[PDB]
DNA sequence: GGGGTTTTGGGG
DNA sequence: GGGTTTTGGGG
DNA sequence: GGGGTTTTGGGG
C-alpha cells in the first residue's frame, strides 16, 4: 500500500521515502553523465504548488539511473507523473525530490489528454484512462483508492493549464534577444515548417511572439513528435554565433522540445497569434545561393493532415507494400532536378480529346504537359531521379503554376512567369510539397500551387 | 563569419575540393585546442571540432623534436599545426562521424608542436562540423551542382511520358518504377559523377600511434 | 550473489 | 540538480 | 531491510 502527499505538504524533515502523483511541467531529456549515470531533471506541479504569487511556481524531480531506459522521456508538458520512494530535500531554497531509479524508486507516466504523445503519432486508442503510457521497471500496479487521485489531478491539471500560462515569461527568452544570453537559454514558439534535412535529421523553423525567426535541428528519433504548426517549448538552447547566412538555434543531448496538452491557454493563444513568416524566406529568391530552404507549393487545405509518403517508397515499394498499393493519392515533399521539357515554350501543348494526343503550340485544345525529374531525403545518396508529371489535361494540377495555359510561343507575359517559375524550382534548396495521384504506373500533381 | 574551421572547411567545398583556390590568407598557422586524443583524436577552434590525419612523417617528426611527450594523451592540451593541407574524400558516412552525404573535408596535417604552457581559452561547448546546419546545407548545394550537371549532362531528348498513357488510364495499370531515370554514367547505385580529384595522401590509423607509444 | 545501503549480519 | 555521453544522427 | 532471485544463508 502507498500513501500519496501533496507538494507542499511532502516532509523535509524525515527523510524517509515519500510517494506523489504531479503534473509535468518541464523536463531535460534523459542525459548521460559518465560511465554508469543518467540523469532526467523536471519541475512539477500539483494543486498546493503551482504558483509564485504570478510566475509559476514549482518543486524539481532529480530522477537517477543507470540506464536511459529506465527515465521518463518528456515529450509533452501536462501530463501526469507518479513517483514511489523520493526524498525530499531544499537545493537552494527550491523543494527538491530525488529518486534513484537504479536502486528503489519507480515512476510512471500517465496522459492527461485522451492519448498520450505517441499514441497520437501513431494514432492508437489509449488502453484505459488508468493505464500508464509509459513507466520503469518490469511492472506497474495501480489501486482502486489510486483512481480518484488520478482522475481528480487531471482535472485540475487542465483547469491549471487553461487558466494560466504555466510556462510564464521568467521561463524562456524572447527570440530577438538570444544573441544578448551569456549562455544557453529556454524558447516558447511555433513550428513554421518542419524541414527533412536528411536520413535522421529535422530542421525546425521557429519564430515566437517576439516576431525573429530562426532555425534548429531536430533528430527525427529523438523528437519524432514535432509538427507544422504546434507550439513548442525548447529546454536549453544556445545561439550560433557561427551561423551566416541564417539565424541557427543550437542544441544539446540533455535539451528537450516539449508540446503542451490540449487545454493549453498559452498554446492556444501563440499558434493564433504568430503567423507565418515569408521574409526570410523573400529575400533569398535574390542570393544566388540559399542556405535558406525554400519550400515553393503549398497543397489543398482539404489535404494538409494527409500524411507524405517519401520517394523512395512511392518508387521502389508502391508496388509491393500492401498499405501504398491500396492508395491512389498521396502525399509527397521534393525538389526538382531538372524540368522536362528544356524548352518552357514546350510546356504548353495543344490537346486533341478525341484521340488522346498533344502537338507542338504551333496547334490544339491548351494544357500543360511538363515532366519534372525529383529527389529527396530518402533518395539523396542514389543514382536516380524520378518523374513528377503536371499533366493538366484532366484538370489535375491545373492552376500549378498561377498561369492558366496558354501559348507560349505567343504569350510573352505567360512565358515570362513560367520561365521565372522554372529557374526558382531548379535552384539548390527549392522544395515542392505536392499531392500526387496514381495513375497508370505515374504520379501526376494535383491540388497544388 | 568566426569559426576558422567553418571557413575553411567552407571554401573548399565551395571550390571544387581545390585547396589552391581557397584563400591564401587563410593557410597560416592553425593553433587548436585537444577535445579528445584516443580513441577519436579531435581537436576544435572554439567552435567546432574536426578530426586531423596525421602523416607518417608528421608524427616521426613530432616523435623527434619532442620526445617522450606521447601524442595520445594531448586530450586537453593545445597543439598548434604549422604544416597542414585539405583534401576531400568519399566515405561511407555512416561509418565515419566526421563527415556527410557520403563525403568528408579532411585536415591532412604534416607538422605541429605542443604547447603544453598552462594553455587556456574560455569556449563554448565544441560540436561536430560535420552536423551543422549551414555546413551540411552547403556540403548539399554542392551535391546538388554536381547532380544538376550530370543530370543535364546525362538526360536529353525530352522523353515525355506519352499523354495517352495517362489521360485515358481507366483499363491502364503500370509499374511505378517506369518513371525511374538514371541520373548519370554510374557504376553502382550511388552518384559519383563529381569532377573534383579526390585527394589521396596516406595517412596514420589512431590506433598505430597508439601501439607505436604503448604496444 | 550482488546493488545499493547502511541493514554493517541476516528475511523471505 | 540549469546539465556535456559516444550509442560519436535519442542517450 | 528489502529486490529479485536462488544465493534459500551470508559479502563488501
Amino acid at each position: 500500500k502507498y500513501e500519496y502527499v501533496e507538494l507542499a505538504k511532502a516532509s523535509l524533515t524525515s527523510a524517509q521515502p515519500q510517494h506523489f502523483y504531479a503534473v509535468v511541467i518541464d523536463a531535460t531529456f534523459p542525459y548521460k553523465t559518465n560511465q554508469e549515470r543518467y540523469i532526467c531533471s523536471l519541475k512539477i506541479v500539483d494543486p498546493t504548488l503551482y504558483l509564485k504569487q504570478d510566475a509559476s511556481d514549482y518543486a524539481t524531480l532529480v530522477l537517477y539511473a543507470k540506464r536511459f531506459e529506465d527515465l521518463p522521456i518528456i515529450h509533452r508538458a501536462g501530463d501526469i507523473i507518479r513517483v514511489h520512494r523520493a526524498t525530499l530535500r531544499l537545493y537552494n531554497g527550491q523543494r527538491q525530490f530525488n529518486a534513484n531509479v537504479f536502486y528503489s524508486s519507480s515512476w510512471a507516466l500517465f496522459s492527461t489528454d485522451k492519448r498520450s504523445v505517441t499514441q497520437e503519432i501513431n494514432n492508437q486508442d489509449a488502453v484505459s484512462d488508468t493505464t500508464p503510457f509509459s513507466f520503469s521497471s518490469k511492472h506497474a500496479t495501480i489501486e482502486k483508492n489510486e483512481i480518484s487521485i488520478l482522475q481528480n489531478l487531471r482535472k485540475w491539471a487542465n483547469q491549471y493549464f487553461s487558466s494560466y500560462s504555466v510556462i510564464s515569461s521568467d521561463m524562456y527568452t524572447a527570440l530577438n534577444k538570444a544573441q544578448a544570453q551569456k549562455g544557453d537559454f529556454d524558447v516558447v514558439a511555433k513550428i513554421l515548417q518542419v524541414h527533412e534535412l536528411d536520413e535522421y535529421t529535422n530542421e525546425l523553423k521557429l519564430k515566437d511572439a517576439s516576431g525573429q525567426v530562426f532555425y534548429t535541428l531536430s533528430l527525427k528519433l529523438k523528437f519524432p513528435h514535432v509538427r507544422t504548426g504546434e507550439v513548442v517549448r525548447i529546454r536549453s538552447a544556445t545561439y550560433d554565433e557561427t551561423s551566416t547566412q541564417k539565424k541557427v538555434l543550437i542544441l544539446s543531448h540533455y535539451s528537450n522540445i516539449i508540446t503542451f496538452i490540449q487545454s493549453s491557454k498559452l498554446a492556444k493563444e501563440l499558434r493564433a497569434k504568430i503567423q507565418d513568416d515569408h521574409s526570410v524566406e523573400v529575400a533569398s529568391l535574390k542570393k544566388n545561393v540559399s542556405l535558406n530552404a525554400v519550400v515553393l507549393t503549398e497543397v489543398d487545405k482539404k489535404h494538409a493532415a494527409l500524411p507524405s509518403t517519401s520517394l523512395q517508397d512511392l518508387f521502389h515499394h508502391a508496388d509491393s507494400d500492401k498499405e501504398l498499393q491500396a492508395q491512389d493519392t498521396f502525399r509527397t515533399q521534393f525538389y526538382v532536378t531538372k524540368i522536362e521539357p528544356s524548352d518552357v515554350k514546350e510546356w504548353v501543348k495543344g490537346y486533341d480529346r478525341k484521340t488522346k494526343k498533344s502537338s507542338s503550340l504551333k496547334k490544339g485544345d491548351n494544357i500543360f504537359q511538363v515532366q519534372f525529374l525529383v529527389k529527396d531525403a530518402s533518395t539523396q545518396l542514389n543514382n536516380n531521379t524520378y518523374r513528377v508529371l503536371l499533366y493538366t489535361q484532366d484538370g489535375l494540377g491545373a492552376n500549378f503554376f498561377n498561369v492558366k495555359a496558354d501559348n507560349l510561343h505567343k504569350n510573352a507575359d505567360a512565358r515570362k512567369k513560367l520561365e521565372d517559375s522554372a529557374e526558382l524550382l531548379t535552384k539548390f534548396n527549392s522544395y515542392v510539397d505536392a499531392v500526387v495521384e496514381r495513375r497508370n504506373g505515374f504520379y501526376l500533381i494535383k491540388d497544388t500551387k | 563569419q568566426q569559426s576558422a574551421f567553418k571557413q575553411l572547411y567552407t571554401e573548399l567545398f565551395n571550390n571544387e575540393g581545390d585547396f589552391s583556390k581557397v584563400s591564401s590568407n587563410l593557410k597560416k598557422p592553425l593553433k587548436c585546442y585537444v577535445k579528445e586524443s584516443y580513441p577519436h583524436f579531435l581537436v576544435t577552434d572554439g567552435y567546432f571540432f574536426v578530426a586531423p590525419y596525421f602523416t607518417k612523417e608528421a608524427v616521426n617528426e613530432f616523435h623527434a623534436k619532442f620526445p617522450n611527450v606521447n601524442i595520445v594523451d594531448l586530450t586537453d592540451k593545445v597543439i598548434v599545426i604549422n604544416n597542414w593541407s585539405l583534401e576531400l574524400r568519399r566515405v561511407n558516412s555512416a561509418e565515419v562521424f566526421t563527415s556527410y552525404a557520403n563525403l568528408e573535408a579532411r585536415l591532412i596535417v604534416h607538422s605541429f608542436k605542443p604547447n603544453l604552457q598552462e594553455r587556456l581559452n574560455p569556449t563554448r561547448y565544441p560540436v561536430n562540423l560535420f552536423r551543422d546546419d549551414e555546413f551540411k546545407t552547403t556540403i548539399q548545394h554542392f551535391r546538388h551542382t554536381a547532380l544538376q550537371a550530370a543530370i543535364n549532362k546525362t538526360v536529353k531528348g525530352d522523353n515525355l511520358v506519352d499523354i495517352s498513357k495517362v489521360a485515358d488510364a481507366a483499363g491502364k495499370k503500370g509499374k511505378v518504377d517506369a518513371g525511374i531515370v538514371k541520373a548519370s554514367a554510374s557504376k553502382g547505385d550511388e552518384f559519383s559523377d563529381f569532377s573534383f580529384k579526390e585527394g589521396n595522401t596516406a595517412t596514420l590509423k589512431i590506433a598505430d600511434i597508439f601501439v607505436q607509444e604503448k604496444g
